RNA sequence: UUGACCUCAAAUCAGGUAGGAGUACCCGCUGAACUUAAGCAUAUCAAUAAGCGGAGGAAAAGAAACCAACCGGGAUUGCCUUAGUAACGGCGAGUGAAGCGGCAAAAGCUCAAAUUUGAAAUCUGGUACCUUCGGUGCCCGAGUUGUAAUUUGGAGAGGG
RNA sequence: GUUCUUUGUAAAGUGCCUUCGAAGAGUCGAGUUGUUUGGGAAUGCAGCUCUAAGUGGGUGGUAAAUUCCAUCUAAAGCUAA
RNA sequence: UUGACAUUGUGAAGAGACAUAGUUUC
């Protein structure tokens, strides 16, 4: 950052000779681990697709990212989630039934 | 029900109030009880001081931060500089904080040296038996008064090279005002063919 | 450890493997008794994760709870009052079906602490849990200094109080500002902003 | 809840005090109170320390 | 205390000193703010105009605090310095050397130009100004140092 | 034929535990109307009374899926204040909290998820002895569908 | 304060290098109904339907798409004043 | 009372689309 040292505006604030602390684990509660990506890997290998799952890889194939979107987020909570829920399935396609 | 001049009120009286009346006709009492509990307190507590070594801190939001103030401990970066672990610090008097965190120089300076003060005038008696004994001082906050900062001289020379002050807080008003804008036509100017 | 594939794995309800598994379990159960002691846990890493132990007087319970609205008792319907509250038909109970089922079972074997609770299975008329409760006056248990603390009298009957992780959602006990009705404890913090506070030297 | 105690302002119970202090002189004031003090030496009356 | 007080006086006419028409009854208005509208709008437009309906905007979670910014006008300035060492300052308005005030410090947040302050030099450290309290600053030989 | 295991039973089986009471204060459920609005239904009374379940000497809350937007604070509880304010409201009668700041008190932590795998290292009980709120030996039993040690995000683990 | 057994070929703290770093699901979340709250395109709670991810997830008191930023680490648990 | 969703699974003929291979729907 680095403050402006005035009292309104852009980078707003009082100048301080500033340290940048340590980072706390705490901030890596969302990362991946070899270990789990592994086992999401095997089970779902064993446990394969579900039903809302087939029918948007279908559609997909059928209809285009958009309209997989569209229903994916009413299908999930949201379209961030069905965001990444499309990319998940055209990447179960591009990974299987092509490369 | 509604008459004279008088300035609208709002007494809200309408539940069942009297129910839940405190008086404090026990003030007195429990000045005394918690009296007799420091009392107490002071005496199980043996030589320590009925309080824990506090760091200092700068206050939050835009209209306390003029103002230094004892924070709750000492964090675990502190205590490191200050040459010990966070487990001993605390078997000695000292409160540390492991959510509080380090931005400011100046503050975690002014902890350090905090903990150096302290360190040098409190004597840690052996774990053996002996028990020599040396008296208790009773407000670790007392021995060592957080206070504020100085942050200029009382006089010193003018400098005016011209530029309103006024006029530049306008201005840096304007800028953010008109950030967002600008950054557009900034793209839509870009996409210039 | 398997309990990391177990987990994995029951995250995939709608998987044609699990619910092969949840058509059968949930046909079995529903043949025995609405309360019946439990063998072991059904979901062994869930359990555990939970606070269960394979020792001597840690135990199991099934149990089954109807699903729906509570609806009001009222004869026919009748509610003699204002129309705000002629309401009977959608209305839907503070506590939860979990919570239910941690109190049926609780009673049942007075002699046990209840501990947590997990969700099994479900069907049109029925949500299906295992409780998992602790008994405090077997030694396995006073001894262990990391679970004795249930042996206290202050956690009889914590489902019957709110007290286990489902009692304390529905309590809506919480940090934040979404929590302020409802955090110190609603009633209480409610009495505390209509009480009169009297100085001897009025303020 | 009634009140029971009351507040007076704390340089205003000072200005009292000071004059009830200014009072205990002036033996017109002691004797006219009760206080019986015809026939003491002189007012204020000073005592020595060793009292 | 009640015997200085008019219900002993009361005592032994009839009415309380509230009339034998029209009595004193629970509540002959309503209760409270009742009839603001109706039967008590003349005292409500004359003595409360402005009372019903609604303004400006709402806003949600407003937290006295971000506006927190109390004025000072130059009209005082000068009595942020103590007074033995103001004296010293006054006498000796110079460059090279004048008082330094921080006016944050002092708890203000925004100086004000009310009304002249003498011709020696200040220097002035505030988070705002108003255009002219920066102006009769200067014409003293003073400046206005931005802080925060 | 013999012996297991899983699951389910029985006993005046060996030892224990729950009930009821009290309930000022405490944790939940459930849940009014009189009343106020000068009528009245939303509102209000009130997340109140009555009904139900559950504790303790306090209960509950508690070491942040917090507050913030600052030069950032730092478990919880409570007092002073914020404030009759932001806000809600036939925007009517009415209602109505929070962050910061002062103060009382202070205090911190445990699991789950990990191969001990060169050695289930853990534990109920019976029993004989003892220096009996316990220890030791031995024997059934529990437990690998995981009892200990180890680690808890502030980290922390394995190698050097 | 005294005094007896040394618990150990036991246990714990710290510095550097390296490789790692497992972190709670019919939950979070969403829709809808109803209740509740100062909480306003919805403050909490519940029922039914849908139902996640791991550079993820929650919150940021005006709905939405986009792009960043800040800030904690839920769905398990104990604790005096 | 009427509809939708959930409880809800298995074959078969027939309609219906990527636009006359069979995943999917009545
Ligand atoms: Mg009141
Ligand atoms: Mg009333
Ligand atoms: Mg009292
Ligand atoms: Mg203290
Ligand atoms: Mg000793
Ligand atoms: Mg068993
Ligand atoms: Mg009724
Ligand atoms: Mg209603
Ligand atoms: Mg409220
Ligand atoms: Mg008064
Ligand atoms: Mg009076
Ligand atoms: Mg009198
Ligand atoms: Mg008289
Ligand atoms: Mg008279
Ligand atoms: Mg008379
Ligand atoms: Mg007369
Ligand atoms: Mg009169
Ligand atoms: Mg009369
Ligand atoms: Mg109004
Ligand atoms: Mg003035
Ligand atoms: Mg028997
Ligand atoms: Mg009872
Ligand atoms: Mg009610
Ligand atoms: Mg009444
Ligand atoms: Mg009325
Ligand atoms: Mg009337
Ligand atoms: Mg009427
Ligand atoms: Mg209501
Ligand atoms: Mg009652
Ligand atoms: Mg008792
Ligand atoms: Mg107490
Ligand atoms: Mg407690
Ligand atoms: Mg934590
Ligand atoms: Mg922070
Ligand atoms: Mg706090
Ligand atoms: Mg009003
Ligand atoms: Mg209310
Ligand atoms: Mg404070
Ligand atoms: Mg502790
Ligand atoms: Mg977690
Ligand atoms: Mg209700
Ligand atoms: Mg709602
Ligand atoms: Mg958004
Ligand atoms: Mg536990
Ligand atoms: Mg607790
Ligand atoms: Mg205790
Ligand atoms: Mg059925």
């Amino acid at each position: 950052t680095v403050k402006t040292g005035i009292a309104i505006g852009l980078n707003k604030g009082k100048k301080v000779t500033s340290m940048t602390p340590a980072p706390k684990i705490s901030y890596k509660k969302g990362a991946a681990s070899n270990r789990t990506k592994f086992v999401r890997s095997l089970v779902r290998e064993i446990a394969g697709l579900s039903p809302y799952e087939r029918r948007l890889i279908d559609l997909i194939r059928n209809s285009g990212e958009k309209r997989a979107r569209k229903v994916a987020k009413k299908r999930l909570g949201s379209f961030t989630r069905a965001k990444a829920k499309v990319e998940e399935m055209n990447n179960i396609i591009a990974a299987s039934r092509r490369h | 029900a509604i008459s004279k001049n008088l300035p609208i009120l709002k007494n809200h009286f309408r539940k069942h109030w009297q129910e839940r009346v405190k008086v404090h006709f026990d003030q007195a009492g429990k000045k005394v009880s918690r009296r007799n509990a420091r009392a107490t307190r002071a005496a199980k507590i043996a030589p320590r001081p009925l309080d824990l070594l506090r760091p200092v801190v700068r206050a939050p939001t835009v209209k306390y931060n003029r103002k230094v103030r004892a924070g709750r401990g000492f964090t675990l970066a502190e205590v490191k500089a200050a040459g010990l672990t966070a487990a001993y610090a605390r078997t000695i008097g000292i409160a540390v904080d492991h959510r509080r965190q380090n931005r400011n120089q100046e503050i975690f300076d002014a902890n350090v040296q905090r903990l150096k003060e302290y360190q040098s005038k409190i004597i840690v008696f052996p774990r053996n038996g002996k028990a020599p004994e040396a008296e208790q001082v009773l407000s670790a906050a007392a021995t060592f008064p957080i206070a504020q900062p100085a942050t200029d001289v009382e006089a010193r020379a003018v400098q005016d090279n011209g530029e309103s002050a006024f006029r530049t807080l306008r201005l840096a008003r304007s800028e953010k005002k008109f950030r967002g804008i600008r950054e557009k036509r900034a793209r839509e100017k870009a996409e210039a063919e | 450890g398997a309990y990391k594939y177990l987990e994995e794995l029951q995250r995939k309800k709608q998987s044609d493997v699990l619910r092969f598994l949840q058509r059968v379990r949930v046909w079995e159960y529903r043949q025995k008794n609405v309360i019946h002691r439990a063998a072991r846990p059904t979901r062994p890493d869930k359990a555990r994760r939970l606070g269960y132990k394979a020792k001597q007087g840690f135990v199991i319970y099934r149990v089954r709870v109807r699903r729906g609205n509570r609806k009001r008792p009222v004869p026919k319907g009748a509610t003699y009052g204002k129309p705000t509250n002629q309401g009977v038909n959608e209305l839907k109970y503070q506590r939860s079906l979990r919570a239910t089922a941690e109190e049926r079972v609780g009673r049942r074997a007075a002699n046990l602490r209840v501990l947590n609770s997990y969700w099994v299975n479900q069907d049109s008329t029925y949500k299906y849990f295992e409780v998992i409760l602790v008994d405090p006056q077997h030694k396995a248990i006073r001894r262990d200094a990391r679970y004795n603390w249930i042996c206290d009298p202050v956690h009889k009957h914590r489902e019957a109080r709110g007290l286990t992780a489902t009692g304390k959602k529905s309590r809506g006990i919480n940090k934040g500002h979404k929590f302020n009705n409802t955090k110190a404890g609603r009633r209480k913090t409610w009495k505390r902003q209509n009480t009169l506070s009297l100085w001897r030297y009025r303020k | 809840w009634r009140k029971w105690n009351v507040k007076v302002n704390h340089n205003e119970k000072r200005y009292a005090t000071a004059s009830a202090i200014a009072a205990t002189a002036v033996a017109s004031l002691v004797l006219a109170r009760g206080h019986r003090v015809e026939k003491i030496p002189e007012i204020p009356l000073v005592v020595s320390t060793d009292l | 205390p009640s015997r200085f007080t008019k219900t002993r006086k009361h005592r032994g006419h009839v009415s309380a000193g509230k009339g034998r028409i029209g009595k004193h009854r629970k509540h002959p208005g309503g209760r409270g703010m009742a009839g603001g509208q109706h039967h008590h709008r003349i005292n409500m437009d004359k003595y409360h105009p402005g009372y019903f309906g609604k303004v400006g905007m709402r806003y949600f979670h407003k937290q006295q605090a971000h506006f927190w910014k109390p004025v000072l006008n130059l009209d005082k300035l000068w009595t942020l310095i103590p007074e033995d060492k103001r004296d010293q300052y006054l006498k000796s308005a110079s460059k090279e050397t004048a008082p330094v005030i921080d006016t944050l410090a002092a708890g203000y947040g925004k100086i004000l130009g009310k009304g002249r302050i003498p011709n020696v030099p200040v220097i002035v450290k505030a988070r705002f100004v108003s255009k002219l309290a920066e102006e009769k600053i200067r014409a003293a030989g003073g400046v206005v140092e931005l802080i925060a």
